[PDB]
């Protein structure tokens, strides 16, 4: 659309404060993928026994 | 203290500013109170590799439960992936990819003085290329 | 006449803000009374010899 | 991003920039995209077959952004 | 213990859960007994661990505190100059643009065991009279954090012998108007200002856009008693 | 000042023993034991 | 300090930045298009039952 | 290969020994605990700092049955006797006879270890109900 | 914190889950008294601490150390009461490597059981 005072503005923002403002170091952790498969084959496995 | 509702981790960061005057000489570190309200959310960009999340259900390692502790101490060695466990894992990535929420990057397997591979490695990576 | 003792004022209320934030801050929560009415062992260590 | 299973070998006498090549295209990528070094001796594991090992690293090779 | 706090870092990159606890078996459904789960889950929960220590270093992992300190160009100047000038017995005032630049600088304050206040735009009226009338009295309170908008006019502060230009804003007026809160009848020590510009940036053109305003005062105001 | 083999006092608070020293009232009990105490006289 | 700086911005930063711009914009579009046919199915019921 | 000096012998009695507190309080101040020990020709009191006693009170030492103290380091171990064994009618707890000679005893205790021993015990664990 | 002991009380509650504790402490200049919470009377209280004691506290820590008794061989420490210094830890590669693998990895820095840490460890 339009943009040109904000990218002085940012770049002031960023010569000013530096690692923030967008983003901090964070806390990692893992990933938690949690579709799993034990209850796909919970159902089969109780039918079985 | 700091706890994550995703994964259950829990951290206790240490003992409140306000009781600052307790023992001339006591041991414990003193943190302020944190700022904002107590719950909040954040989104985050993570990249993953397929084996780290084949790795993930393959065998896990789990955290600060005792009973994930020991489950995760009586197997201490690696073994093979069955195929059923790579096609569960295919389907997976492709409903979040397809969900909008992911996107798939492939990348490059370098192989550096390939004259040590045997005939059977040989025959097996042959058969493993024509794959999808 | 009014003013002026209106300022006055300003200055003793002032004065015991200052005089109140230092009790706030002097009272502290030392008051556990870890002691009860209760049987208690008390042990010292020193070395005196007069 | 179309193709998949593509298989390119450089061959040539020693000192030649091989390795060089190989690292120069991994650089040349981005850090965003996975590139897994790997040597033939690397395969032969202990606890685990071979070909385990080579599907292994196969899966380590691409990448999920998430 | 503390090679171990300090040489542990990394985690996992995924994990699953349902997955630990189907691995022992110990899950609501197994076709282990529902009682003797119970067994053996009371006689763990009784059992103690010794590495719960490494347990909780390799599940979550905290990014640091000092980098904040590290990780930004003009932070560390200003903690040496602070501390040069605290160890001299100094007070300072410092000045900047943004408001997300004042809670950025408290806690980087509350690192060093500061004593500080604040003053921006959206203190009530009755307690930043309050405040400044602390300031100007009161010698253990080291640092006074300004809005350049809200407390960059008429003010009366005179402890502080420092002004900081953490930040430019555009035209020099305001900066003059911003420096000169503390030296202006009853400031009995030198005043000295200092300001932060980063080399090879954007900022620096800017404060040269400024200078060349204040020289403009210089050649037009010539009043005053007339011969 | 190093006499001896170092000084270390004891005591028992707070002004109120309920039966002879409570220290030596419970040596006096697993001496024998509650039954053989109870049994002793 | 060309190199590095390259290498770092095609990793970007921005770049995440538009990947989640693009997520928000594809989950709005389902969201945008669950209400649509919700919408639809409300009316051709109301249709009907009069 | 290194000595140790030790106190065994049957309790002949036990005692605490009230004295003035040093502070200011009102109360019991015990500043020694004299315990008597008797054993085969030799009998002897003996003066001990007070804070010792919750090592009697740990070990159920009991009066007369048994008793063995190191010198410098403090604590007590409790190794009934067969003076009272007769006794009883019937009981589940050992006895060992009168201890030999002087109460007082000099020790020289000499062992041999390979370092191979060292390396194993210091790598294997041990312990009980510990994971 | 660095010195000589000059003295200690202590003050257990018997059947109480609290305990009151406070010593002093002495160098060659300074002089003074502190209070103590719990963990700070258990740590005093597993190594027999006299009043004829020399004691070194690490606040971080809180680990007892026994420099010797100076009666009841080691002149009594001078100087302030608190002072700083600095420590290395120094490590392989290889045992960081070792450490961040599994959980127990930590056990493998001695009994040498670890088997193919995972690449992307390294
Ligand atoms: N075009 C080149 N420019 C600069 N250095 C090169 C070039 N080609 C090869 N080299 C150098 O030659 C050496 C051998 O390269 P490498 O590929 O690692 O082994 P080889 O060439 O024997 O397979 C490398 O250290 C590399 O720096
Ligand atoms: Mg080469
Ligand atoms: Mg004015």
């Amino acid at each position: 659309n339009f943009m040109s005072i904000v990218n002085c503005l940012m770049q002031l923002r960023k010569v000013c404060n530096h690692p923030n403002l967008f983003e901090v170091r964070p806390i990692l952790t893992s990933f938690v993928l949690e579709h799993c498969v034990a209850s796909d084959y919970k159902d089969v496995e109780r039918t079985l026994l | 203290i700091y706890i994550e509702a995703n994964t259950g981790a829990v951290k206790r960061v240490g003992r409140s500013d306000a009781y600052a005057t307790e023992f001339d000489l006591e041991t414990e570190e003193y943190v302020p109170l944190p700022k904002g309200e107590v719950h909040k959310k954040k989104e985050i960009v993570q990249d993953v590799t397929l084996h780290d999340l084949d790795v993930a259900n393959a065998r896990p390692q789990g955290g600060q439960d005792v009973i994930s502790m020991m489950g995760q101490l009586l197997k201490p060695k690696k073994t093979e992936i069955t195929e059923k466990l790579r096609q569960e894992v295919n389907k997976v990535v492709a409903k979040y990819i397809d969900q909008g929420v992911a996107e798939l990057i492939p990348g490059v397997l370098f192989i550096d003085e390939v004259n040590m591979l045997d005939i059977e490695i040989f025959t097996y990576l042959n058969k493993a290329l024509e794959s999808n | 006449k009014l003013n002026i003792l209106s300022l006055d004022k300003f200055k003793e209320q002032e004065v015991w803000k200052k005089e109140n934030r230092l009790a706030l801050q002097k009272r502290q929560k030392q008051k556990f009374q870890p002691n009860e009415t209760i049987l208690q062992f008390l042990s010292t260590a020193w070395l005196m010899t007069p | 991003k179309k193709m998949s299973g593509r298989a390119i070998l450089l061959a040539g006498g020693p000192s030649t920039g091989k390795t060089a090549l190989a690292l120069a295209i991994s650089q040349e990528l981005g850090p965003k995209v996975p590139f897994c070094p790997l040597v033939g001796s690397e395969l032969y594991s202990v606890e685990v077959k071979k070909t385990e090992t080579l599907m292994e690293n196969f899966r380590r090779a691409i990448g999920l952004r998430i | 213990r503390k090679i171990i706090d300090t040489f542990a870092v990394l985690t996992p990159s995924a994990v699953s859960l349902d997955m630990r606890k189907l691995a022992l078996g110990l899950n609501d459904d197994s076709s282990v007994g529902e009682n003797t789960r119970l067994k053996v889950m009371q006689n763990c929960f009784e059992v103690s661990n010794p590495l719960h220590q490494l347990q909780t270093k390799l599940t979550i992992a905290f990014p640091d505190k000092s980098l904040l300190q590290y990780d930004c160009g003009k932070l560390q100047k200003l903690a040496i100059l602070l501390q040069q000038l605290k160890d001299n017995g100094h007070r300072a005032l410092i000045f900047t643009q943004m408001t997300k630049v004042l809670d950025v600088l408290e806690q980087f304050l509350n690192y060093h065991g500061y004593l500080y206040m604040r003053l921006d735009g959206a203190t009530k009226i009755e307690d930043r009279q309050i405040l400044t009338e602390r300031f100007n009295t009161d010698s253990r309170i080291t640092v006074f954090i300004l809005s350049s908008r809200s407390g960059g006019l008429g003010i009366n502060l005179t402890g502080a012998d420092t002004v900081i230009f953490y930040d430019s804003d555009w035209n020099p007026a305001m900066d003059k108007q911003c420096q000169d809160r503390c030296h202006r009848i009853g400031q009995t020590r030198d005043v000295h200002i200092y300001r932060f510009v980063s080399e090879h940036t954007i900022e620096s053109n800017i404060l040269k856009k400024a200078n060349q305003k204040r020289q403009l005062d210089n050649v037009v105001i010539q009043e005053g008693d007339f011969t | 000042e190093g006499p001896e083999q170092l000084t270390s006092r004891n005591f028992v608070t707070l002004y109120d023993f309920p039966n002879a020293p409570p220290n030596l009232k419970d040596f006096n009990t697993n001496l024998f034991g509650d039954r053989w105490s109870y049994t002793n006289g | 300090l060309n190199d590095e700086l390259v290498l770092h911005n095609k990793d970007g930063f921005l770049a995440r930045q538009e990947f989640l711009q693009r997520v928000g914009s594809a989950e709005d579009e389902r969201y945008k298009e669950l209400r649509r046919q919700q919408l639809a199915q409300q009316l051709q019921q109301d249709s009907e039952a009069s | 290969k290194e000595t140790k000096e030790v106190y065994e012998g049957e309790v002949t009695e036990l005692t605490p020994e009230d004295a003035e507190n040093p502070l200011g309080g009102y109360g019991k101040t015990i500043s020694h605990v004299i315990v008597g020990l008797k054993s085969a020709k030799g009998t002897k009191t003996l003066r001990l700092d007070p804070t010792i006693y919750e090592s009697i009170q740990r070990e159920k030492v009991s009066i007369g049955d048994v008793i063995y103290i190191e010198a410098n380091t403090g604590a007590v171990k409790r190794v009934r006797s067969d003076a009272y064994a007769t006794e009883f009618d019937l009981e589940t707890e050992e006895y060992v006879p009168l201890p030999k000679g002087e109460v007082h005893k000099k020790k020289e205790i000499v062992q041999d270890v390979t370092l191979h021993d060292l390396d194993v015990a210091n790598a294997r664990p041990q312990g009980g109900q510990d994971v | 914190i660095e010195g000589e002991v000059v003295e200690i009380q202590i003050d257990r509650s018997i059947t109480g889950g609290h305990k009151q504790g406070k010593l002093t402490i002495k160098t060659t200049d300074m002089e003074t008294i502190y209070e103590l919470g719990n963990k700070m009377i258990d740590g005093l209280t597993k190594e027999k601490v006299l009043a004829g004691d020399v004691i070194s506290i690490d606040k971080a820590s809180g680990k007892i150390t026994k420099l010797g008794r100076s009666f009841a061989f080691v002149q009594c420490p001078e100087g302030e009461l608190q002072k700083r210094k600095t420590v290395v830890h120094t490590v392989s590669l290889h045992e960081i490597d070792v450490i961040n693998s599994r959980t127990q990895g930590f056990l493998a820095l001695f009994t040498g059981d670890t088997g193919e840490i995972r690449s992307e460890v390294r």
